């Protein structure tokens, strides 16, 4: 029912403004100790000899690499994505080169899609980076993902309930509150403003009075809207494990300057870079999955904040691979 | 091109502002504190058009009244400053002055929508009783607050109306005479009745009725402002500083 | 120390009293009972209660109403009577989703909304006309009916004649614990920030007073319980020392007072106001305001701060950052 | 200068402390000890306003605030202008509250009534202790207070109440929040029938107090009573904030999360989930 002091708070914003994270120790903590599982970056090796592209015979993305190199990159992957099932989990045992195992196709288009977010999004993941391990850790498929309606559980390793299965209508509404925060917010903010570009976030208008032509009837974004944006906060607060001051000064919502924090602008390339990931990388891997994989509308997992902050305001608490794996980017 | 902008750099949202003050402050000024002034005014030592009540039995009063008759207070003036309290010349109590005050209210006996008499004892309310589990106090003895035995209770007095028991009738030990009290004034016990309010010598000044089986207005005050005087005036400790 | 402004020591009992009305009196229903326990902190007596056909009709189309949504509530839960008892604060009736503009919305989005608020709104009538003709019929004001009528008008204000002077059902507030809660915020947000509407201020400061005054009136009445203090009626009509001690408490503390019958003008208004000010800010919201902050920032109110952290761009604006 | 029934209650006595020294009346006001302390509290609460009044941006009485210290500073002397004005004015305000609290005690004892009002007026000063004391030594900061702006206040409020994504779902507001509008719709009813009975119309008698019992039990079917729904009132009125203060004070020290989420002790009961 409750959590014992003390509370850990910080301050974002004016001395007696109540703007600031408020975070319990021993949740803290809780996160830290999974997160720190982190595998360590495997010694550097000898940069001298042939590129792999030459030396060996289906490498269409790390070829730039000398096999020395390469081979790290390959044990890295596998400690990251299928450690307990090893190198063979995406490889034919008698045939490397062989794409006779889907994880192979699929692990070759993940691989360019980790050095896009590397070299084309610093806007949010600036030079602490993203690996396979921030969505995965240490399994093939990772805890959280997303599909075209809710699930539960939101870690796809804890056997779900008659009830929180998807077959089952009755919960519905449940797995619907548990995405938002255990909002009663009858909306889905990741199929609606994740999943892909045709929505526009913002409600609030931006002038006092009602704009003529659009304050009336057929004109207007209906109340809903407004409804959907806070379902989407949300989830975005609880995907972070944060809460609204953190981002915004409550007095005006819909203002940057100084109504706003750095993270909140950080927070919106976010947004732009979730969206690029699910359309152009995630979503058209649904042609590469087998459908035990996809959900009821033949639809590849897809990503949320969720699925590399899993709680926390960054994933693994500004933990860094990008020097010591500069072959997942950024790409000159 | 908006709606609700006007001439100027003025729109609607703040006119109605405006008008939203002027009717408070209208109301405030010119009415409610009006009404307030209907009692205790004109000011001794800006009013309304006065305000007639027709009484349901009979009758009508006009607010505030003028008494024929100005009642004299034993008191007198401690200091020469305009803001000077007053001190009791004679018996405070007795006089009824200051806590022990009483308003002129009517010498008419409180009346039930029917005609009945409201406040009765239960020697008249034939009709009426104690609910099954709640004390009957009549003939249980009433100790003071020097802890002396000043009497023993000897009836109730319910209000008919509402149904509601109002005062209580004791005999007073020695002087051969009954006492009404307020039951606000009455821990009520299983085996006793405590007033920590008056002593024991007092209750045979309480204000004597006229009539054995019913109390006039006047009289509900008169008995009610004794018991409240006490609580200054019972000895000359309770009047002065606690620390 | 009055024990008896803590509760009724001692608990008279009697036979049953009948105000007869002008009419109705044989509408009146049932047989009146005694709480023991009740009697100790109010009045023994519960029922009788009057019928008629406002009072009826108040019941035909308020169950029908609630008919209407508890059948909503279940097909949300497609119907799993455990997964109702759960669920329930966060199952809800809505308005459209979808942008209709006025025009009658489908059953399957909000027009079963529309319609179980209909039936509220014949029931809400229904029972204001038993308010109105109970006071009438015992030949009493009508001080209380025309209260509860600006607090009807509150909820037709936010039901219905907002979502129409902005032409949209959409606007309106949902049926459910959670999803009417829900509302409050969506409804702020699209206005920017309630705590920037001047009528809201209103609508807290007597709602807020409403508190005050009655804290203090019942202070005061307890306090004067002695000498016969709750008997309102007639101390207005001839004074008593009981009212007397009070308004000079007030008199000596704030410096003016009021009179036993002024002090009841005074909440009554203040009740009131809350409903009027809570429906002038909202008549105002949508038609002639859109963003009450902006609102306040363009009249010059809003306060204002440094920055803690840096001042921070809106990232829509810079060279080449997507839509 | 005195009410035409006023006299006769202008006696000495009714003093906790100070005895004839301060037991006079100014005007219509009694003073007291308790009323001169209020007194100094106030004006050097409302001078010490003044000096950081002018010393800030603004003089637009809606938009001036003078707000706490940061959160580094603790529990401790924060500077003057940096928040050390704001804990000034704290005592100030909380001196002349205590002051009028008792001074009302005094005038309840000459007048010999209860000691209901100011015995009523704790439950706002506590209220007040709730937000600019216990939950900040609950939470480690001065700086956790809300500021003092007519406009400014409420900032404060918003961004507390969002610090928790949804403050609605607070069951102690929501406890709290009920009596609010339960007490408010309780007064327009007592207002009302008072003012019902006594003006009744035209030239209509006055009623009685059958004449209100009779129409609650028609209207509701139950009649509470007239003494009776004074203790409601002051229960009703009281228990906005005696419930409120725990939704308050538990939101950072006992709870963290958002409030929502705290209804999954409900909601993720086994047997149903
Ligand atoms: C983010 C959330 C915000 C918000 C959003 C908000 C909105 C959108 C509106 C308000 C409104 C109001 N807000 Mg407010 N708010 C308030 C207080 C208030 C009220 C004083 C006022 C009127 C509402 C009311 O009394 O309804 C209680 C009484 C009602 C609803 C009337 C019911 C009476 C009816 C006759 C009874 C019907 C019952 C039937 C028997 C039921 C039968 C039904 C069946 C048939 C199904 C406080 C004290 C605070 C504080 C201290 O933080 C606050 C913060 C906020 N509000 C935030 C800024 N607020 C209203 C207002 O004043 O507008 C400007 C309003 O419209
Ligand atoms: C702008 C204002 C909005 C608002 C904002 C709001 C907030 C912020 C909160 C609520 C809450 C509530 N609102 Mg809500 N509200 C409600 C009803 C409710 C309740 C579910 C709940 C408690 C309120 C309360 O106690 O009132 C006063 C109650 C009265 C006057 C009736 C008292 C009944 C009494 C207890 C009966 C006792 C007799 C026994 C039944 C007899 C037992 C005998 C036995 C044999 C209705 C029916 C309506 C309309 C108009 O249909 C409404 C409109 C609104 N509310 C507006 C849309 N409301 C609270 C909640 O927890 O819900 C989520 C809450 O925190
Ligand atoms: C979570 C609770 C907070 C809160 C949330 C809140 C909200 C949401 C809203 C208010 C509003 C208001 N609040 Mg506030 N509040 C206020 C006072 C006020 C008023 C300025 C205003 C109207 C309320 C009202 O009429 O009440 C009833 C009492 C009445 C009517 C008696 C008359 C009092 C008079 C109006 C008060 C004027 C105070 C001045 C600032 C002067 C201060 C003294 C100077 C001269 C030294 C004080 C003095 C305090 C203290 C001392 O703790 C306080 C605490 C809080 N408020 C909490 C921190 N308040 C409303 C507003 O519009 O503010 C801009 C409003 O919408
Ligand atoms: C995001 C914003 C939310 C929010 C955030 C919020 C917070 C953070 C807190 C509340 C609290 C409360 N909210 Mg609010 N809230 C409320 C209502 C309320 C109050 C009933 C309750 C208690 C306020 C209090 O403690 O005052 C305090 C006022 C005091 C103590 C007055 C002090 C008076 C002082 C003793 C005397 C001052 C004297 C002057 C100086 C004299 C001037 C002299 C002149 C006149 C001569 C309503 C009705 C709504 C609606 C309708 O939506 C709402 C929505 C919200 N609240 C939003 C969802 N609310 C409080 C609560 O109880 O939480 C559970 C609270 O702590
Ligand atoms: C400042 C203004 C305030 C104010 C004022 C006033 N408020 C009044 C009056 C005044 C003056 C009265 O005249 C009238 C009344 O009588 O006084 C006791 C009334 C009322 N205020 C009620 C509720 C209320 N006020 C709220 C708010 C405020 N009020 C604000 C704060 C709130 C909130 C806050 O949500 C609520 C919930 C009801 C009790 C009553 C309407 C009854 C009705 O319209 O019922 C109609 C509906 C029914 C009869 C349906 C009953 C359902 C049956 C059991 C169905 C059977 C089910 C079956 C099993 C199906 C199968
Ligand atoms: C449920 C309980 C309710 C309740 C109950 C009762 N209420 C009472 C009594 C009872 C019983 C009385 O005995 C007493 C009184 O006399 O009756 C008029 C009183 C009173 N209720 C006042 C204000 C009031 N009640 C509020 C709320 C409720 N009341 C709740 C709802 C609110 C809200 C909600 O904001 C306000 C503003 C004053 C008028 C008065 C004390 C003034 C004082 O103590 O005198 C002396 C103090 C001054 C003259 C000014 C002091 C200036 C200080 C030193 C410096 C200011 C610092 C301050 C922090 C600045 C903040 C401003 C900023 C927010 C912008
Ligand atoms: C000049 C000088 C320095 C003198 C020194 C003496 C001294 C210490 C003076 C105090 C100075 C100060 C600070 C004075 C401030 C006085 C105050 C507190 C002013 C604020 C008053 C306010 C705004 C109150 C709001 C509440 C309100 C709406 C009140 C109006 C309605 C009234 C008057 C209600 C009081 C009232 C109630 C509540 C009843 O129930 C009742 C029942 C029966 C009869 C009468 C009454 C009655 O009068
Ligand atoms: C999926 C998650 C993989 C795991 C686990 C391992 N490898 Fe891999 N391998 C994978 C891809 C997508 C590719 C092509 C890379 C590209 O840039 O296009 C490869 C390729 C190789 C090769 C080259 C085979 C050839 O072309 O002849 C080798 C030799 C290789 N991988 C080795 C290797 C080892 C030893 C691993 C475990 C320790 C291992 N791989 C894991 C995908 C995946
Ligand atoms: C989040 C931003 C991711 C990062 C970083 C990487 N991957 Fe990924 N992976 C992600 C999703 C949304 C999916 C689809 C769900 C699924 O598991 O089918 C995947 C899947 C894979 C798979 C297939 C696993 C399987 O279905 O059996 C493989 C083999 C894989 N991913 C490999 C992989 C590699 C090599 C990565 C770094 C180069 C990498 N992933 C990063 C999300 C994310
Ligand atoms: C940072 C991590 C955020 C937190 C915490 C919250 N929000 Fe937010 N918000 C954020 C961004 C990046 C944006 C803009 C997105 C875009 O693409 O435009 C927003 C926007 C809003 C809005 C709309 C503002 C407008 O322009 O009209 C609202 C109403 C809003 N946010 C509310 C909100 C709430 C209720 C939150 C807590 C539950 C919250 N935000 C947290 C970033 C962040
Ligand atoms: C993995 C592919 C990510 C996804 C999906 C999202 N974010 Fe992220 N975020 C990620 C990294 C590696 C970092 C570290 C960069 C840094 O600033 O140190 C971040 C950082 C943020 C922050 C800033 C936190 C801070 O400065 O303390 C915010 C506010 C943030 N991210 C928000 C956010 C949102 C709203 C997302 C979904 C819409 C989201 N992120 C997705 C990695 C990834
Ligand atoms: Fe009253």
């Amino acid at each position: 029912c409750f959590e014992p002091p003390p509370a850990t708070t910080t301050q974002t914003g004016f001395r007696g403004l109540s703007m600031g994270e408020v975070l319990h120790p021993a949740t803290v903590k809780a996160k830290k100790e999974r997160d720190a599982q982190y595998p360590p970056a495997l010694a550097a090796v000898k940069a001298e000899g042939p590129p792999v592209s030459q030396v060996y015979k289906n490498v269409k993305v790390l070829g730039n690499l000398t096999e020395a190199e390469f081979l790290r990159t390959m044990t890295a992957i596998t400690e990251w994505v299928s450690p307990q099932e090893g190198c063979t989990y995406c490889h034919d045992e008698n045939n490397l080169a062989s794409e006779a195992k889907y994880p192979y196709v699929v692990a070759r288009r993940m691989l360019e899609m980790t050095r896009a977010i590397n070299t084309n999004w610093t806007q949010h993941v600036a030079q602490t980076g993203v690996t396979c391990y921030t969505c995965h850790r240490g399994t093939p498929l990772p805890p959280y993902v997303r599909y075209l309606e809710p699930t539960l559980p939101l870690n796809n390793r804890e056997t779900p309930t008659h009830v929180e299965r998807v077959e089952t209508r009755s919960g519905y509404v449940v797995r619907l509150a548990k995405y938002t925060a255990y909002s009663a917010l009858n909306y889905d903010p990741f199929t609606m403003f994740l999943a892909n570009d045709k929505r526009q976030v913002r409600v609030v208008p931006q002038t006092a009075l009602p704009l003529v032509g659009v304050s009336r009837g057929k004109e207007r974004r209906p109340l809903s809207d407004a409804y959907a944006t806070f379902a989407l906060m949300m989830s975005i607060s609880d995907s972070l494990g944060t809460n609204c001051t953190f981002c915004h000064n409550a007095q005006t919502f819909e203002s940057w300057g100084k109504k706003s924090t750095p993270q909140r602008a950080i927070a919106w390339w976010g947004i732009r870079m979730v969206r690029d990931l699910n359309m152009n990388y995630l979503a058209p891997l649904n042609a590469s999955l087998p459908a035990s994989r996809l959900g009821r509308q033949g639809e590849a997992p897809q990503a949320d904040c969720r699925t590399c902050h899993q709680g926390v305001t960054k994933p693994l608490f500004g933990a860094s691979r990008l020097k010591d794996y500069p072959e997942l980017g950024p790409i000159k | 091109m908006y709606h609700g902008a006007l001439a100027q750099h003025l729109d609607i949202a703040q006119l109605v502002w405006y008008a939203q003050w002027l009717v408070i402050w209208t109301v405030v000024l010119l009415y409610l504190r009006r009404e307030d002034r209907r009692e205790g005014y004109p000011l001794v030592e800006e009013l309304p058009y006065p305000k007639t009540f027709v009484l349901p039995h009979g009758g009508t009063v006009t607010v505030p009244r003028r008494r024929p008759e100005t009642r004299e207070l034993k008191l007198a003036q401690t200091d020469g400053f305009e803001g000077a309290p007053l001190q009791p010349t004679g018996n405070p109590l007795v006089d009824a002055v200051g806590p022990a005050s009483y308003a002129e209210r009517a010498e008419v006996v409180d009346a039930t929508v029917d005609g009945k008499a409201k406040i009765v004892p239960l020697r008249v309310a034939t009709d009426f009783s104690i609910a099954e589990g709640d004390v009957d106090p009549r003939g249980l003895p009433v100790v003071a607050a020097d802890g002396v035995e000043a009497g023993t209770v000897t009836d109730l007095w319910v209000d008919r109306s509402e149904h509601y028991f109002r005062y209580l009738e004791l005999s007073v030990a020695g002087s051969a005479r009954t006492a009404l009290i307020p039951l606000g004034f009455c821990d009520v016990k299983k085996d006793k009745i405590v007033v920590t309010s008056i002593l024991s010598e007092q209750f045979a000044n309480v204000p004597r009725l006229q009539s054995r089986d019913q109390i006039t207005l006047r009289e509900e005050d008169k008995v009610s402002a004794y018991y409240a005087g006490g609580l200054l005036y019972a000895t000359p400790e309770r009047a002065e500083s606690l620390l | 120390a009055d024990y008896q402004t803590i509760y009724t020591q001692i608990q008279a009992r009697g036979p049953h009293i009948t105000v007869s009305g002008e009419w109705g009196d044989n509408d009146r229903v049932g047989k009146p009972f005694y709480s023991y326990w009740l009697g100790k902190i109010g009045d023994a007596q519960i029922g009788p209660i009057y019928l008629g056909a406002s009072g009826i009709a108040a019941f035909a189309f308020g169950s029908t109403a609630i008919l209407i949504i508890l059948f909503n509530m279940a097909a949300e839960v497609h119907f799993d009577p455990l997964q109702f008892f759960r669920q329930f604060f966060w199952l809800g009736l809505y308005p459209p989703k979808a942008q209709y503009g006025m025009g009658i919305p489908p059953l399957h989005d909000g027009g079963w909304w529309l319609m179980a608020g209909l039936f509220m709104t014949l029931s809400l009538g229904s029972w204001w006309i038993r308010v109105y003709s109970r006071a009438r019929a015992l030949g009493l004001g009508t001080h209380i009916a025309w209260n509860f009528a600006a607090a009807i008008f509150f909820v037709l204000c936010i039901g219905c004649i907002h979502p129409t002077l902005v032409g949209s059902w959409s606007e309106g507030v949902p049926f459910g614990i959670w999803p009417h809660i829900d509302w409050l915020t969506a409804f702020s947000i699209r206005y920017g920030n309630f705590y920037y509407c001047p009528w809201h201020g209103f609508s807290i400061g007597f709602a807020y007073g409403c508190g005050l005054l009655f804290a203090a009136h019942g202070a005061t009445i307890l306090a004067v319980a002695r000498f016969g203090g709750d008997r309102e009626i007639e101390q207005i009509t001839d004074r008593g020392t009981a009212v007397e001690r009070a308004a000079l408490f007030w008199r000596w503390t704030i410096g003016f007072n009021a009179t036993i019958e002024s002090v009841h003008r005074w909440g009554w208004f203040f009740s009131l106001m809350v409903m009027v000010s809570a429906s002038v800010g909202i008549l105002l919201t949508g038609t002639f305001v859109d963003n009450w902050y902006l609102w306040c920032v363009k009249h010059g109110a809003a306060p204002d701060y440094p920055a803690y952290l840096p001042a921070t761009p809106d990232p829509a604006s810079l060279p080449g950052a997507p839509k | 200068a005195l009410l035409s029934f006023e006299r006769k209650y202008r006696v000495r006595g009714g003093t906790l402390i100070g005895g004839d020294l301060f037991d006079f009346w100014v005007g219509p006001y009694f003073v007291g000890f308790f009323g001169v302390s209020a007194i100094f509290f106030i004006f050097l609460g409302v001078s010490l306003i003044g000096y950081a009044a002018s010393q800030g941006p603004t003089w637009d009485p809606f938009a001036i605030s003078i707000n706490p210290p940061d959160l580094k500073y603790g529990l401790g002397a924060a500077p003057l202008l940096e928040g050390g004005f704001w804990q000034a004015i704290t005592v100030c305000a909380l001196g002349a509250f205590i002051s009028w609290m008792l001074r009302e005690v005094e005038i309840s004892r000459k007048l010999g009534i209860g000691w209901h009002v100011p015995l009523a007026f704790c439950v706002p000063i506590f209220m007040f202790c709730v937000l600019q004391v216990f939950r900040p030594l609950l939470l480690g900061s001065w700086g956790h207070a809300f500021p003092y702006g007519i406009l400014s206040h409420l900032d404060w409020v918003n961004n507390f109440g969002y610090q928790y994504l949804n403050w609605h779902y607070n069951p102690g507001h929501m406890s709290s929040v009920s009596f609010l509008f339960v007490n408010a719709m309780a007064l327009g009813l007592h207002g009302g029938l008072i003012l019902s009975v006594a003006n009744p119309g035209d030239g209509d008698k006055v009623k009685t107090a059958e004449h209100e019992n009779q129409y609650f039990r028609d209207v509701v079917g139950y009649s509470i009573g007239a003494l009776s729904i004074h203790r409601l009132g002051l229960f009703l009125a009281s228990n906005i904030f005696l419930t409120g203060a725990f939704g308050t004070i538990a939101s950072g020290p006992f709870w963290t999360r958002g409030w929502p989420e705290w209804w999954g002790w409900w909601l993720d009961i086994p047997f149903w989930s």
